[PDB]
């Protein structure tokens, strides 16, 4: 639905942002200033999440081996066992979108560019079907805005 | 193991 289409457009711009550098200049599609707003937010605490973390996020990138649309299977399949402990919090979410810009930025690097794409759609999946419901409850990515938000 | 790494990060932020 929306919330698929809408978590899809921003997972998507966000990785493939991070792995090229350049930002997408096309508009957004519906609730688009929530959109915005959630990629800003993005940039900044992604940006946060891969610099206190970067030396784990290579050493985990080495682990997979992540060359191949194949690896990001065993990715997704990861990323659904974080939730495995019943736990949710908009930190965990903001994490594994940050490691999977960290990944999408690796598959640009070995020339597997393209992948970014199911990349995206596997992380999307898990916030949408996974953790559909706590999404919803949490009120989606105006929820994630908020709980991010930068105090005056 | 990749999953209790990425765990405590998210519950940390
Ligand atoms: N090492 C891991 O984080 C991991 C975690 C689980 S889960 O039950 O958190 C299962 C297998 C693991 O690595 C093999
Ligand atoms: C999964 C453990 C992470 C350790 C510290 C940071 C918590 C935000």
């Amino acid at each position: 639905d929306e919330l698929y289409r809408q978590s899809l457009e921003i997972i998507s711009r966000y990785l493939r942002e991070q792995a090229t550098g350049a930002k997408d200049t096309k508009p957004m599609g519906r609730s688009g200033a929530t959109s915005r707003k959630a990629l800003e937010t993005l940039r900044r605490v992604g940006d946060g999440v891969q610099r206190n973390h970067e030396t784990a996020f290579q050493g985990m990138l080495r682990k997979l081996d992540i060359k191949n649309e194949d690896d990001v299977k065993s990715l997704s399949r990861v990323m659904i066992h974080v939730f495995s402990d019943g736990v949710t919090n908009w930190g965990r979410i903001v994490t594994l979108i940050s490691f999977g810009a960290f990944v999408a930025k690796h598959l640009k690097t070995i020339n597997q560019e393209s992948c970014i794409e199911p990349l995206a759609e596997s992380i999307t999946d898990v916030l949408v079907r996974t953790k559909r419901d706590w999404l919803v409850k949490q009120r989606g990515w105006d929820g994630f805005v908020e709980f991010f938000h930068v105090e005056d | 193991a990749i999953a209790e790494q990425l765990r405590a990060i998210g519950d940390a932020f």
